[PDB]
């Protein structure tokens, strides 16, 4: 609550006698007007300390600068009472409803659990789509990345399938007793426009009535921004991990994760190693895709989903490298795809959930899915060859057998991949594949077994 | 046990005075809660401490307590079957004390005294000791753990507790100069366990894996490396490795591994099919796996772990075999650590350290002797596999700097569903050179001459497929195809050794040998046939040859008998044109 | 073209990348060199502030 | 003895009161355990003297650990007993054989003789290897840069000519009265096999009964790699000039020399300038070969044979680059010969020595060598040039203008260059060196006269 502030940079502020404080803390600071702002507790040395004002900066004076000690580490209140609440960045009551009932003020970062507990996520999951459930599904707790474009229909295709998602234990042989549906979404650096496109999907159909919001606009303060995700992130845990519910964490443009980052080191003196960024991102970032998985004994499992855009769609950047290193999959979007009108414009092989190849098929989703999942993959792409070779010979200039492998691709991207807002049940989604496969007389598919095709086909 | 007081708190890094004259890099247990740290560049009455642990809630001047003693490993029996992490923390004594989550600044001895060992005092009081020497043995799982004395130990022995139940802590013996001595000990990772002599890497290593060793092996305790994309059941090789491998000792240091990917191994690991003890191979195994997001230097010590430790047992004359998948990412941590320090990522954006710890990292291999003077397998495998399928990159073109054997896997060769899909034109092992000698020596005088001989496949294949890959069996005279026809069997029968199945999975040299042979003795006459007048697309329809494809699948015992007929079966299965 | 492509095309664009790269990676010269000097200042200031 | 220890860094650290101690001398420091090591005395400023950390930057402490002035500068003794002895690291007869007491203890750094008393080489290094002594060889007094590769036939190659090399005076001038091929050896960041490898090459020729054996362990004191260098050097100086012995010492895989040596200035704040490398790299390469050469009238002839693999395989790197100017000439293997079957796998692309001109051709050797020097050059070169466009238009699209230079590329290929351990002398070599130009007419060539062309056609 002291005064005498020396050395002030932007939303930063130093204060002596910092032996009562400790890095990892925050308190509200008051200049002259007595305005209540804030500031994180950094460098608590003998001489002075380091604080980071919530707001941008304007409002710090030389005379007064006392501070009301909030709490070394602050954490929002957790509970099951948040089935439609709304919060931004830090995550404070903006939805109008009463301050969330605090159950336990857990650290926004409880770090990973016993690695011995962690199990392989293999509970099949639908998303109201075909292509994104057949060729590449998503297993419970599986941290699946989504390579998006920095200005692509991302923002949309994001929240689009968001609500579409629906967990189906039924097909496995269980009910929704221990398998509840919990939707958590948190963005950052959002345009005033977009900040409004979001709030829309929830209000659509029974979407917000079972979810909580979080998103620190880029114009907002850069402080809550970083942690912004960690909030509901650490909070989803109390859901599936503490009670055994089933949560879905979905990142959003880590552009923020790093832009915001730069400031921390840019001030903290944290020298940026490669690509002009902090020489300890891997680590700090790792702690991210760790909040997803499964433990021995608990069925409750939260599924994790990263989603970001590169600087110029360069995978050589951290934004991609990092992920493409810890994430168990890959799912990008191409200009091409969308240019023709494909929506969702999602490529084939370029996108795929690394660990959704085992949690499918027998018992899980559609027995024959086992081989069905690797059929349309090698079979489809096979046609993408006679797709750019028209100018070579022509339409009828090509054989029947291989030419046929063409009509497929077009009927495949236009109808199969571009599925817009539609919501295809995990089963309504598998059928389609079959249907398309009919192009080639029963006997041309070398991927699946004659057994399965000689039936579903 | 050097204590002290905190002066400053800069997020992760720390500073504290009241401690002067402490060694560099040691225990460093800052934080009231005795947290995880490391002593660095000192200054005046204080020094720098690197605190990885969440540096949140740190009041200057906290329970600054270090030992001024390097981070070293807890030597001694037990570790086998035992669960450990990045540094050396029993992730299982953890689950049992944390319950579910991961508690910080916590600690549990690698080997709680709760363990009651029954050694045997093979020594006597008042005897001669040599820098770590003979000591006493313990009935470990399947193998009798040989507990021997560590270094600096030269002189007299006093008091020897005879047989009986005693834990690793029970000071069995003592020296007639002071101190005492137990079963387990403590040794710094940064240092290796000198044995006496490294000797000539003559003794050939049978990793049991066909393509692996028949083509390119490693005396014992060599140093190898492999690519592969990230994952791709890459774990396959390293796994089967220990299964067959002619090493009794299994290490393993998964490091900075993809959370859940860091575990699939862990769950499927226990499932051992040990071919010697016939059952859970878990008996002669060591665990260390370390998630990526683990502590800062966690992943960085990971490696050092198995290696350092390997030395303990090795030094005793044991066949250690360390691997650790996700090694390639391992460096990750090194950048993180060296990043935050006045260091410009040399060569390819990465700390200059290369022939650094990496180099020496291997020198702890080969034909180590022992404290007592014995041979000990210390094979190293660089489970270094870039998750982005790279060919030139620090991690790689560095390793290559120094190794011994390279087992390149090709993404395509695999993409076909080929196992093993080890791409050879891209593999090597310098060992063969000096191992060839022993090859014919013990195995068969004419053994090598076959392998080096058949190898011509690639020789007359590399530049044969090339043009002929598209064109194919066409403008070819005839003998043209025969050359790639054989490769076909050699690559679909001989090469491929689906290490998955039990039949061709396990195999010994003299087994694979007949295989390669059966295809040879059929070749020396096969080409003499189309050159004398016999058909091409005819020879190729003989069921006699198909019996070759299975030679690998053949049981190592009937192989011989299966050879007697099969082989001679050719001499007469060919006499028809 | 195949051949050429393979020795001028392929290798033409290969060789490009290297030159770029090595300049691109080292480019982070200023990172260390600029920042190196940077520490001395921020600290010299805070190093001479505890000596005056 | 002074216990001035107030700062501590991985490298050297603050040390005062030792300002009267010799500068850059040899000092010893007991970790305050008894454990003691060395270092150099650099920046002996009254302001604060700093000391060269050898290894394990650890163990050192502010309390104990004190220094001991042993010598003012690089020094150690060299007696004749040193024949076939082995002093790995810093030159210590670690081996197992009792470190004999040196006859004469002198400094190792030393500086090149006088550029005035430096004779010109006449004698020719005659080795059972045509390939070499043909295009480019040596006068036993010129250093040439050998570039191999990581895991490349560097041992075999340097080995071959190792013993298979002899000296011919009959054509040169001098006789066989004072010629001791004594060759020590220094291990600079050697490895397992590469080390245990040159082992026998002596025990087989006896080369181990008249040479010193400096080693590096490649894990021993990183700094050691920069110590055995200047040590190894002076070594020859004693027996070379002092005893008039042509003592020739060739260090090994000097790669780990630069390799490690470069990392020095790292935390040493040397501010690299080149490609991530020390802005003073060449600066060290000074004493490197600046000590090799030949003396006027003096029978001492020392000359280091640089043999070290370049990075991946590009000379772009200074590793080999800086080598070019410094070292006379530049020879390589192009890793194309051996990778295919050529042994010696040396390529004529960069091969060409700086002292090959003066002391060859006539008198010294076959008078038509000097003439056929270049003939071969333009002949082979344009040879492959051809094979290039061949697969580019079809093996057939050329005339007699190519069908002849073509076969010129094969004959020279594994036909001439390769040969294995074959011991081809300068006689046998050139004798047939012409049997290759048998096809090429006297007109198609214009490099040599019209007399030597008909000499041995």
């Amino acid at each position: 609550e002291y005064t005498g502030i020396t050395y002030i940079s932007g939303p930063l502020l130093f204060v002596e006698n910092a032996k009562d404080l400790a890095y990892g803390a925050i308190v509200d600071i008051k200049d002259g007007t007595g305005r209540v702002r804030g500031g994180q507790v950094i460098e608590v040395s003998e001489e002075y300390a380091v604080i980071q004002v919530f707001e941008e900066t304007t409002g710090l004076d030389l005379a007064t600068t006392s501070v009301s000690l909030v709490e070394d580490v602050a954490r929002l209140g957790v509970s099951k009472e948040m089935l439609g609440r709304r919060f931004n960045g830090i995550g404070k009551p903006i939805d109008g409803l009463p301050p969330i009932t605090p159950e336990k003020r857990l650290p926004i970062t409880g770090l990973p659990l016993n690695p011995v507990a962690r199990r392989k996520p293999e509970q099949f999951i639908q998303t109201g789509i075909s292509t994104i459930d057949v060729m590449n599904t998503l297993v419970r707790g599986q941290k699946l990345p989504i390579f998006s474009g920095s200005g692509l229909p991302a923002n949309e295709i994001a929240a689009q399938i968001a609500r579409q998602a629906t967990v189906r234990p039924d097909l496995s042989g269980e009910g929704e007793k221990e398998e509840p549906f919990a939707v958590v979404f948190a963005a950052m650096g959002i345009t005033q426009r977009e900040l409004s496109y979001f709030i829309q999907e929830f209000e659509r159909t029974g979407a917000l009535s079972r979810s909580v919001l979080f998103l620190n606009k880029a114009d907002d303060p850069t402080i809550e921004r970083i942690l912004t995700p960690r909030m509901a992130l650490t909070v989803a845990e109390y859901l599936a991990f503490e009670h055994d519910y089933h949560v879905l964490v979905i990142l959003t443009d880590m552009t923020n994760y790093c832009e915001a980052l730069r400031e921390i080191g840019a001030a903290r003196e944290e020298i940026p190693g490669r690509r002009g960024y902090p020489g300890y991102m891997y680590t700090d970032l790792a702690t991210i895709y760790e909040r997803a998985g499964v433990v021995e004994g608990k069925k409750g499992s939260v599924t994790q989903i990263p989603i970001l855009s590169m600087p110029d769609d360069d995978r050589t950047h951290p934004i991609p490298d990092l992920t493409g290193y810890i994430t168990e999959g890959q799912i990008q979007l191409s200009r091409e795809l969308h240019r023709k009108g494909i929506y969702p414009p999602i490529d084939p092989l370029p996108s795929l959930s690394r660990l959704m190849n085992n949690g499918v098929g027998k018992g899980k989703t559609r027995e024959d899915h086992k081989q069905v999942s690797d059929q349309l993959y090698s079979a489809y792409a096979n046609g993408v060859d006679i797709r750019k070779l028209v100018a070579i010979i022509g339409e009828d200039a090509l054989t029947e057998n291989d030419r046929r492998y063409l009509q497929f691709a077009d009927a495949f991207e236009r109808f199969f991949i571009n599925q817009g807002q539609q919501n295809r049940s995990i089963e309504e989604s598998l059928q389609i594949a079959w249907a398309l496969l009919s192009m080639l007389p029963q006997g041309e598919l070398k991927r699946i077994s004659k057994d399965h095709i000689g039936k579903y086909y | 046990m050097i204590q002290g007081v905190i002066q400053k708190i800069a997020g992760p890094a720390v500073i504290a005075k009241g401690m002067l004259g402490a060694r560099m890099y040691d225990i460093c247990k800052v934080g009231e809660e005795g947290l995880v740290g490391e002593i660095i560049r000192l200054d005046g009455d204080t020094a720098f401490v690197q605190v990885y642990e969440d540096t949140s809630g740190l009041k200057v001047g906290e329970p600054v307590v270090s030992t001024g003693l390097p981070l070293a490993v807890e030597l001694g029996p037990g570790m086998l079957n035992g669960i450990y992490d990045g540094i050396q923390r029993p992730l299982e004594r953890i689950r049992e004390k944390t319950g579910i989550y991961i508690t910080r600044g916590v600690v549990v001895h690698a080997l709680d005294r709760e363990k009651k060992w029954a050694w045997t005092p093979m020594v006597k009081p008042g005897d001669e000791v040599r820098g770590g020497m003979v000591l006493g043995t313990v009935p470990e799982f399947g193998f009798t753990h040989k507990i021997l004395v560590p270094p600096d130990v030269r002189g007299r022995v006093k008091e020897v507790k005879p047989a009986g139940e005693y834990t690793v802590e029970e000071p069995v013996v003592v020296l007639e100069d002071g101190t005492e001595l137990k079963m387990y000990h403590t040794w710094p990772v940064r240092r290796a366990r000198p044995v006496q002599r490294k000797l000539d890497p003559n003794t050939p290593f049978l990793t049991g894996m066909r393509i692996l060793d028949v083509l390119f092996p490693v005396a014992m305790g060599g140093t190898a490396a492999i690519p592969g994309p990230f994952g791709s059941g890459k774990t396959v090789t390293q796994q089967s490795l220990a299964k067959w491998s002619n090493a009794d000792v299994v290490v393993y240091v998964g490091c900075g591994e993809r959370g859940n990917e860091m575990t699939d191994v862990l769950v499927e690991f226990p499932e051992l099919t040990d071919p010697k003890t016939g059952g859970p191979l878990m008996h002669r195994t060591v665990l260390i796996a370390n998630t990526s997001n683990m502590p800062v230097a966690a992943r960085e010590a990971s490696i050092y772990v198995g290696v350092t430790i390997a030395e303990y047992f090795r030094d005793q004359g044991f066949s250690v075999a360390l691997m650790a998948d996700s090694t390639s990412r391992w460096a990750e941590a090194l950048r993180e650590i060296s990043s935050r320090l006045e260091e410009m990522p040399a060569e390819e954006g990465y700390p200059p350290y290369l022939a650094a710890r990496l180099a020496a990292f291997y020198e702890r291999a080969g034909k180590v002797i022992t404290l007592g003077g014995e041979e000990g397998a210390v094979t190293i495998v660089g489970a270094v596999s870039p998750p982005g399928g790279d060919m030139s990159e620090p991690v790689t073109q560095s390793t290559l700097r120094i190794v011994g054997a390279f087992w390149r896997l090709d993404a395509s060769l695999a993409f076909r569903r080929h196992f093993p899909a080890i791409n050879w034109n891209g593999s090597y092992s310098l060992f063969t050179s000096a191992l060839d000698p022993w090859y014919r020596e013990n195995v068969a005088e004419d053994y090598p001459e076959l392998r080096d001989a058949i190898s011509e496949l690639l020789q007359r294949e590399a530049g044969l497929q090339e043009i002929v890959q598209l064109v194919g069996p066409d403008a070819l005279q005839d003998a043209e195809r025969l050359v790639i026809e054989v490769g076909r069997i050699i690559r679909e029968d001989f090469l491929q050794q689906n290490a998955y199945h039990e039949v061709d999975a396990y195999c010994s040299m003299k087994k694979a040998y007949g295989i390669m042979k059966m295809i040879l003795a059929f070749y020396k006459e096969a080409e003499a046939a189309i050159k004398r007048g016999v058909s091409i697309d005819e020879i190729l329809q003989l069921p006699v040859l198909e019996r070759i494809g299975r030679a690998r699948y053949v049981s190592e015992e009937e192989f011989p008998a299966y050879f007697e007929e099969a082989m001679k079966e050719i001499q007469g299965a060919f006499k028809a044109l | 073209r195949v051949n050429a492509l393979e020795q001028v095309v392929i290798p033409g664009i290969r060789a490009q990348i290297r030159f770029i790269q090595q300049v691109l990676e080292q480019r982070e010269r200023e990172d260390t060199f600029r920042l190196k000097r940077i520490k001395g200042k921020i600290e010299a200031r805070e190093a001479e502030e505890e000596g005056g």
